[PDB]
């Protein structure tokens, strides 16, 4: 059920960077995975989500068109692809799971309308 | 039938005791699946629990409490999966049970798992054997760290532990009553074996314990439930688009060809009893419902209670019945207390007045329950609700009713258009001027077999007929819900306007 | 961009009780959740569907929402409960937006 993120690091301005997340049962538990970013010293601030049923995606109106978020199915792993990055997006990357479904009462399986896990973390820093 | 829900009366007493048996009677009869809690309550010293003995698994949580039943037969329960908790932490629960009455032994035979939760048997005074079993055999790998509050003051003579019980780990005084360890005489690794030798290992998707090392021997599954296969998940109706041809919906633990009658299909395959967010309901010709994607931004619906800002209001009041003015359909639940009617001074809310129930003259269903504990005098009828066709119950009051009626005095339920019932049970209780409850035809409300009409300290039929109340000549069959032509389920021959004619 | 936090900032002692109310757009009830953040860790959820209490989450938090506001309540505060605290809501489109933060520091 855990969230590993890994390929964060140092990128060079108008450069590109690919962020993995590793998620547990992403395909089928019909979740989203999104990216979530925190600029230091700023709030939280929404990036990037992908559907597990269609590979449905969506970007924030600052990060559309220039990051492209996918999910390799096969190896049940989310990637973000940043490109054309500036200063705004050195932050700390966290990658969520949205929408996880949980069994209730009655044998109803209902879909969870938060966050409920987040990965650590990855820095990534714009020079 | 094989699944069947539970109850969510928790330490609250019975609405109606003198069918609270029944009721049980009616959830758990043939029940092998309780997909809620199995909450066993206010048993009277000789009640017949027969009824409960082909259950083998429960969802949420197992509660024997303020029982005098000196034995709950339970033998054949095998797994308790703790999704829901009795005071958030404890997945079995045993409180308050006591020639003496009161639980004499717990004889959970069958019990080797239980996957979250604790255990809490506080003060039964004859019970025994219950500091015997190791109780962290019965928890899950990943449940080690449960609590496990189980009291031992006891006001009778405890005998040992039957001879053939090698390790004195005994349910009961039978020799039958030894328990089972799966968990800790494991070989290597393995979560449960049948036995000490590593072949013995049972398969990783198991619960419980197994017959043997595949998963089609599991004795109960992990996660889920594939046609007598223990699966980690239930097989992807897509693969990524074409269909997948044994592709199957998750309901419950299980893996299901087609979701149920009363649920919810989810693109993703989930059966559901309320839609995810920016999701809509759409039904189809056959009648089966599925969870959708709004196209557009979601039209506006009705919430009832339990729902939304509405989740914790208790009652329909004059601060939120302008809230289902021309409401068609209610996505959760009307319940109607005397606060309702009464009026709070606290909260200054004013009284709710008989004319304003007419924002209700629209509505057509109701997705959760409809409970009424309260009804204006004035009103002779349930005729507010004349347009209501379906009560879903997909939320149950109590866990168990879609439909009570208690202390009114209503003479007749003027229900016409009601026709389906889809989960849960009714209940009409102490309506001391309530006619027509017999006259009406339950069972074709009713869409399972489990369903059932508690009815008590109603209007005696003899005495309703003596005064000449009952159904019309021209009704159907004798299928009215109240007095009339107005008030026939089926016309016999002829109808003009919303009254049987000839 | 993000839904208004009030207050910004707010400083109370251990068993205090202290409110935090987010205005958002307009929406349906279970789309606010609330989140607890640390300094240098990730958030966890504590609220998800405006009212409802997360698994393993003290019951001293709590939801609320009085028309486009939406509250949590802290009962008794703690030494663990000092931590930014965000309002998420998820609007039709599939835009996730977060509110700027609240920050319970010790007095
Ligand atoms: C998985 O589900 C099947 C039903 O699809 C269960 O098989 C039934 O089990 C009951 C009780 O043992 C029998 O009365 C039925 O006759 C069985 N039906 C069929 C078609 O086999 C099976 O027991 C379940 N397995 C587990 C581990 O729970």
């Amino acid at each position: 059920v855990q969230l590993v993120e890994s390929g964060g690091g140092l990128v060079q301005p108008g450069g590109s960077l690919r962020l993995s997340c590793a998620a547990s049962g992403f395909t089928w538990s019909g979740a989203y995975i999104h990216w979530v970013r925190q600029a230091p010293g700023k709030g939280l601030e929404w990036v990037a989500s992908i559907y597990s049923a269609g590979g449905y995606t969506d970007y924030a109106d600052s990060v559309k068109g220039r990051f492209t978020i996918s999910a390799d199915t096969s190896k049940n792993t989310a990637y973000l692809q940043m490109n054309s990055l500036r200063a705004e997006d050195t932050a700390v990357y966290y990658c969520a799971r949205y929408g996880t479904y949980e069994l209730k009462s009655y044998g109803s399986w209902e879909s969870l309308p938060a966050f409920d896990y987040w990965g650590q973390g990855t820095l990534v820093t714009v020079f | 039938t094989q699944v069947c829900t539970g109850t969510d009366m928790k330490l609250r007493l019975p609405a109606s005791p003198e069918t609270h048996l029944d009721m049980l009677r009616h959830l758990y009869q043939g029940c092998q699946v309780v997909q809620g809690n199995l909450e066993l309550t206010y048993l009277p010293t000789n009640a017949s629990l027969s009824f409960l003995q082909d259950i083998q698994e429960v969802q949420g949580y197992v509660l024997i409490a303020h029982n005098q039943v000196r034995q709950v037969p339970l033998q054949r329960l095998r797994i308790v999966r703790g999704t829901q908790l009795f005071e958030d932490n404890y997945a079995l629960a045993v409180l308050d049970n006591g020639s003496p009455g009161g639980l004499r032994e717990l004889q959970l035979r069958s019990l080797t798992e239980i996957l979250k939760g604790g255990v809490l048997i506080q003060r039964n005074p004859q019970l025994c054997y219950q500091d015997t079993i190791l109780w962290k055999d019965i928890f899950h790998k990943n449940n080690q760290l449960a609590l496990t509050l189980i009291d031992t003051n006891r006001s009778r003579a405890c005998h040992p532990c039957s001879p053939m019980c090698k390790g004195s780990r005994c349910w009961g005084e039978s020799s039958e009553d030894c328990q089972s360890l799966t968990r800790t005489v494991c070989a290597g690794g393995c979560a449960r074996c049948k036995g000490p030798l590593p072949t013995d290992c049972c398969h990783e998707q198991c619960a419980a314990g197994c017959t043997g090392p595949k998963h089609s021997d599991c004795l109960a599954c992990l996660h889920f439930n594939h046609s007598g296969i223990c699966e980690l998940h239930c097989p992807a109706l897509v693969t990524f688009s074409m269909p997948n041809p044994e592709g199957r919906y998750t309901f419950g633990a299980s893996c299901v060809t087609a979701c149920p009658y009363n649920y919810l299909s989810t693109d993703v395959g989930f059966c559901t009893l309320v839609c995810p967010l920016h999701n809509q309901e759409v039904t189809a010709e056959d009648g089966t419902q599925r969870c959708e994607k709004c196209s557009k931004p979601c039209a506006r619906v009705c919430y009832g209670l339990g729902m939304e800002h509405l989740r914790e209001v208790r009652a329909v009041t004059s601060a939120n019945i302008q809230e289902f003015a021309g409401c068609k359909k209610i996505f959760g639940s009307l319940a109607f207390l005397p606060e309702s009617f009464d009026g709070d001074p606290a909260s200054n809310t004013a009284p709710l007045q008989p004319e304003q129930l007419q924002v209700f003259e629209t509505l057509e269903e109701i997705t959760g329950y409809l409970y009424i504990s309260a009804w204006p005098d004035s009103l002779p009828d349930l005729s507010v609700f004349q347009n209501l066709q379906v009560i879903r119950g997909r939320i149950l009051h109590n866990g168990a009713y879609s439909l009570t009626l208690q202390g009114l005095g209503i003479s007749w339920l003027g229900l016409r258009s009601l026709r389906e019932l889809g989960s849960g049970l009714a209940l009409i209780h102490h309506n001391t001027h309530l006619c027509f409850v017999h006259t009406v035809p339950w069972d074709q409300l009713f869409r399972n077999p489990h369903q059932a009409l508690l009815h008590t300290a109603n209007r005696p039929e003899d005495e309703c007929v003596g005064e000449g109340l009952a159904c019309h000549q021209l009704c159907a069959r004798g299928h009215c819900w109240g007095p009339g032509p107005t008030q026939c389920v089926n016309c016999s021959q002829f109808l003009r306007g919303q009254e049987c004619v000839e | 961009i993000q839904m208004t936090q009030s207050p910004s900032s707010l400083s109370a002692s251990v068993g205090d009780r202290v409110t935090i109310t987010c205005r958002a757009s307009q929406s349906v009830s279970s789309a606010v959740a609330w989140y607890q953040q640390k300094p240098g860790k990730a958030p966890k959820l504590l609220i998800y569907s405006a009212s409802s209490l997360y698994s393993g989450v003290p019951s001293r938090f709590s939801g609320s929402r009085s028309g486009t506001d939406f509250t949590l309540t802290i009962s008794s505060l703690q030494p663990e409960d000092f931590a930014t605290y965000y309002c998420q809501q998820s609007e039709w489109g599939g835009l996730i937006t977060f509110g700027q933060g609240t920050k319970v520091e010790i007095k």
